[PDB]
RNA sequence: CUAAGAAAUUCACGGCGGGCUUGAUGUCCGCGUCUACCUGGUUCACUGCCGUGUAGGCAG
């Protein structure tokens, strides 16, 4: 038995955009009509201050190089100058079916890893990748810099059946680390609830909702637009970000990003902290890849030799990889 | 190409990151053999375990929003990327662009089985959007609750049931649920006729379409010509250009049970219509249409005018 | 050991922009409904007065030039016809955890840049520093020109717990100097509560206020935005100035430059005052960049020295190493 | 069974300095707006109303 030169998976857990608006703290309670943050234009007129190559290093030239400075439009969000709080918004939905292709060659190889997943399901649930899940929608990993330095976070999660609210939760994104999954009651009733989501078993539609207070006027960080042809250096925009309509937001593939920090198994140290759940599992800030092929901890590695050659990995190996299948991915030759 | 028994009204669907390319010609809305597709895909998941039959689709679209941006003295436009994860060695992926767009679509799904008089109407409708919830129409996901989604309630309609007032009253009726829309419609038969038209010094069909979504400033002996509608370039089919092969000979196929063709994707012409301006809402439904022994893959409004 | 090829610090000391209002001295107390001051426009024609080529000095070219209109319109700000104090208000956060990177290739760089931050603050506070930070605040740097020739200048700052105030301050801005950094006791206090937000040890939130005591209405200075050029005749608008919802307003990053002018352990002087910190410490007013690469102690070379190779320099340039730390920005190659 | 299935753009920044927009002026002449009308439940199976309690003298 070969792979499947086909291989691709289709993403559960899956987020949208977080619309930010803002609004006095102790009136969150009733934050539906709170206006939205906008995204706004300032000028920047820089200096510089890069380091130079040894060569370019003469007086002169530093002299006549900030005589003419650096000028800049970029984008900005605050809050407004009476506002102190940063609700932030969005809906996830849990879909299951996570041992299921999307698109494979192979009938055989198909056979062979539903029956992996389900024995994989059986032999134990979706219980610990969704406690890592609940904590990270739990503190707020998905504020991204939003959430440092704020005094006080909370996390508001509703599930939804119909138009009416199932559950409603309160967490504290302080007292929720960002490092040591601790268990609790609620973490566990809403682990259960996304358990329940990932192996098909029901309808969860979770509705997450942060507040952070940060004070007023502050600025925030919405997500930033990746754009590589601008003008011709006058009167381009050095910083875009990123909105849906008329309201400063992040994207969903990295509030997506922010969930699937599950990875404690990377053969470095845990206590560098959870990664990104990825395949060759790398950090696009560290700018470096854990997890190489040339050991064997890679998700295709134990992938084809837990489903082809049944050389059955760790048990946290078994997380990783089912953590892979949730994510999602278009694998192959 | 059945006439519809019935029609259901997904009413309101906001999609989040679909695919605004479309064909390599356009960059617009996406397009419409997604949504055959998409109501193809309701028929094998859902449409069988009901025991009616799927087949057309109306576009909507009330609200619009691509993610692009024009760069700061060009005259054209680019789109806005996502940072991929990094390589191997942590070095940089190689970039290809997608572009992704917001939708707000409604959708208008012709029913033909025998199934709408075992089943209510309620419940047909409520299972329907409660399995479209979970899936993807552009390749792009299909969002849930926001802050006013109010209009919830999925609604069937028998466009047979009742008199010719009923009908006609029936229908202007359910325009109230297309408010600020546009439905898209196909116009062959406008480019034929435009193509005999100007088909004076080179009647291919390529100039054609490319000389009619835009403005023509004719001179003096500036007369810039009237635009009938709001004509638009779309992909309309595949043609193919390759022999067909059998279910085992190409390499890396989805399957190996599906015989597969090279093919070449098939412009056309269309342009975006008000609900009002449409006579009944049985004409205005997207069907696909193959002659699979040529290489004729297409989809189109088959009887609209 | 080498330096990583990516470091990006935050910054800390993170402002908003000041707004501007205006209204009556002794009605100084009751400052909370003072109306906006609202950027406006005038026109403008002025005559020639730059210098001249040699070959466009003939007679008669100038007198053909002065003839010709030299229309524009520009913003202004002013204060009412009965209004002589100017209100500006600006928010501040001091974050701490001031020398981990947000972004570091090497993993053995940042753990030796950590263990030298952490050297420099077990040995040291971030007690000069925040005395120094909390000196230019205690004066009214952050008000460019809007102090210059002003008779009485007034600091008011609230440190904000939750909603609610838990100590203020009240300075005089013209006794505090522009130039010594002295000795107070209410200075004091504000030093260790910026001292205690630097270090990571409690959550800081600053409200500054300042009143500058002008006149009927006298021109105030917003922070000036950028526009291009074109030939429009009889007058493009050759001025803008920046505002918030119809308020006159300073960008943050003016007023954050105005708060680390507190470097003057330069090569060059120091009875030339404070310059602001920054890589290769350059006035941009005065063209020329103190402390050059060439005598070196550039803010790149004692890194390196002091990181790499353990060459701890002076304890004045670790002062300013560690302000450009606090400062933030994009370093590495 | 949808040009199908996958996705972190990031950090940091001083836009400043100056200025006379002026001079002059005819808005004029003329005109048909008429024709007709019920605000009438108890503007409460009720406000003040033997018992607020399907029982009652109750500006009925």
């Amino acid at each position: 038995l070969s792979t499947a030169s086909v291989l691709a998976f289709e993403r559960k857990l899956d987020p949208s955009d977080a619309l930010m608006s803002a609004g006095a703290w102790a009136q969150r309670d009733a934050s539906q009509e709170w206006p939205a943050v906008t995204v706004r234009e300032k000028s920047v007129r820089g200096t510089i201050s890069n380091r130079l190559k040894t060569k370019d290093r003469d007086p002169a030239k530093l002299d006549a190089s900030i005589q003419s400075p650096n000028l800049q439009t970029v984008d900005v969000a605050n809050l407004p100058s009476d506002a102190d709080t940063l609700k932030v918004r969005f809906t996830l939905r849990v879909l299951g079916g996570a041992g299921t292709p999307s698109a494979c060659n192979d009938a055989a190889y198909r056979d062979k890893l539903l029956q992996t997943v389900a024995t994989y399901v059986n032999d134990q649930g979706f219980a610990e990748l969704a406690r890592r899940y609940a904590h990270n929608l739990a503190n707020a990993r998905f504020l991204w810099r939003n959430r440092v330095g704020a005094e006080a976070v909370e996390v508001r999660i509703n599930h939804i059946r119909q138009g009416e609210v199932a559950r409603a939760w309160r967490f504290d994104a302080l007292a929720i680390g960002l490092r040591d999954f601790k268990a609790d009651a609620e973490l566990d009733a809403l682990a259960e609830l996304i358990a329940s989501g990932l192996s098909g078993s029901g309808h969860v539609l979770l509705e997450v909702v942060a507040f952070a207070r940060i004070g007023d006027g502050q600025e925030v960080f919405p997500s930033q637009e990746l754009i590589l042809d601008k003008g011709d250096k006058k009167g381009q925009k050095s910083k875009t970000l990123y909105s849906v309509r008329d309201a400063a937001a992040i994207h969903s593939q990295k509030i997506g990003n922010a969930l699937r920090t599950i990875d404690t198994w990377y053969p470095d140290e845990d206590g560098l902290g959870p990664i990104a759940v990825e395949p060759y599992g790398s950090v696009t800030s560290q700018g470096k890849a854990y997890r190489q092929p040339k050991q064997k901890l890679d998700f295709y590695t134990l992938l084809d030799n837990w489903v082809l050659r049944d050389e059955a990995p760790a048990v946290e190996q078994q997380h990783y990889v089912i953590a892979n299948l949730i994510r999602g991915g278009v694998f192959g030759e | 190409v059945t006439d519809p028994e019935a029609l259901l009204l997904l009413p309101r669907l906001s999609i989040q990151n679909a695919n605004a390319i479309s064909s390599p010609l356009t960059w617009g809305f996406p397009s419409p053999g997604a949504f055959t597709g998409f109501v193809h895909a309701l028929q094998r998941r859902v449409g069988i375990s009901l025991d009616i039959e799927l087949d057309g689709v109306g576009i909507v679209c009330h609200r619009f929003e691509a993610q692009i941006s024009q760069p700061a003295g060009k005259r054209t436009k680019v789109f806005n990327l996502t940072r991929n994860p990094l390589n191997r060695d942590g070095s940089t992926a190689a970039i290809v662009e997608e572009g992704r767009a917001h939708l707000e679509v409604s959708l208008l799904l012709g029913v033909h089985g025998d199934g709408l008089d075992d089943h209510p109407a309620q419940e047909i409708a409520r299972q329907v959007q409660e399995q479209a919830g979970a899936m993807r129409l552009a390749g792009g996901s299909i969002l849930p609750w926001c802050n006013e989604r109010f209009p919830a309630p999925n609604a069937e309609l028998l466009m047979l049931g009742g008199s010719d007032e009923q009908r006609r009253k029936n229908q202007r009726r359910l325009t109230r649920r297309l408010l600020p829309g546009f439905a898209l419609v196909s116009r062959e038969a406008l480019l034929q006729q435009h193509l005999e038209t100007l088909r004076t010094t080179l009647p291919e069909a390529t100039t054609l379409d490319a000389l009619l979504d835009l403005c023509r400033i004719n001179f003096e002996p500036w007369q810039v010509r009237d635009k009938p509608g709001w004509l638009v370039p779309i992909p309309a089919g595949y043609n193919a250009l390759s022999p067909l092969y059998l279910p085992g000979e190409v390499r890396n196929a989805r399957d190996r049970e599906t015989p597969l063709r090279f093919v070449e994707n098939l412009f056309g012409l269309g342009e975006w219509l008000s609900p009002h301006r449409v006579a009944a809402l049985s004409d205005l439904l997207w069907y696909h249409h193959a002659e699979p022994d040529k290489g004729l893959y297409r989809w189109s409004t088959p009887r609209f005018v």
